[PDB]
């Protein structure tokens, strides 16, 4: 299949249509995505086909084909760009300065845009084009928008 | 049955939309991965 890195739509047949359930990392022949979308599941790229090989419901994380190969962090500091796919719609680089998630664990990135579920796996960009993290993972703030974490695997 | 479809490369484009805030959040993740609002 289509082996080729970039970002990618997760979509399904098995409800009206073909639906957008959600986004991906193709890096060093490793696709990376949010769990939720996916459950786990296998995933179809021409006749070629993905295995899971690692994945935790916690961080909300899988990869298949290979180990998590995004090891690039968010600096603090400098802005960033969630690259949204979202359903039926081109990609689209938006720019925004990441809040905080602050939990009793530590503080993470995060980052107020609000898109459609199906955008849930759309990378997250450093100024030198690295993946610092997946969005569409987070939480509903007072006004009704949605707040999602930078969610960053660790690499071996 | 899911597949994939390629959407575009992973680059920083220069002048894109420039938007949202920059939120600080108490929140609490649980065994599910679900975050909430811990206030
Ligand atoms: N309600 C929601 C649940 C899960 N994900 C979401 C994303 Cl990614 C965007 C907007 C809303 C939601």
């Amino acid at each position: 299949g289509e082996t080729t890195d970039g970002v990618y739509r997760v979509m399904t047949r098995r409800l009206l249509g073909s639906t957008q359930v959600g986004v991906g990392v193709m890096q060093e022949g490793v696709f990376h995505t949010m769990w939720h979308v996916t459950k786990g599941a296998a995933l179809r790229s021409g006749e070629g086909r993905l295995d899971p090989y690692w994945g935790d419901v916690k961080q909300d994380l899988v990869s298949y084909c290979g180990p998590w190969k995004l090891d690039a962090a968010w600096d603090g500091l400098s802005e960033v760009q969630l690259l949204a796919v979202p359903p039926g719609e081109r990609a689209k680089n938006i720019q925004t300065l990441p809040g905080i998630f602050k939990t009793k664990d530590g503080d993470i990135g995060a980052v107020a845009l609000d898109y459609p579920a199906g955008t849930s796996g759309s990378p997250i960009l450093d100024k030198c084009g690295r993946v610092i993290g997946l969005y569409g993972n987070g939480v509903v703030i007072k006004n009704g928008s949605y707040v999602s974490a930078i969610t960053q695997g660790k690499r071996e | 049955d899911m597949y994939i479809e390629r959407a575009g490369d992973i680059t920083w484009e220069k002048d894109a939309e420039v938007t949202g805030n920059s939120p600080r959040l108490d929140v609490a993740l649980d065994e599910s991965g679900d975050f909430s609002l811990v206030e």
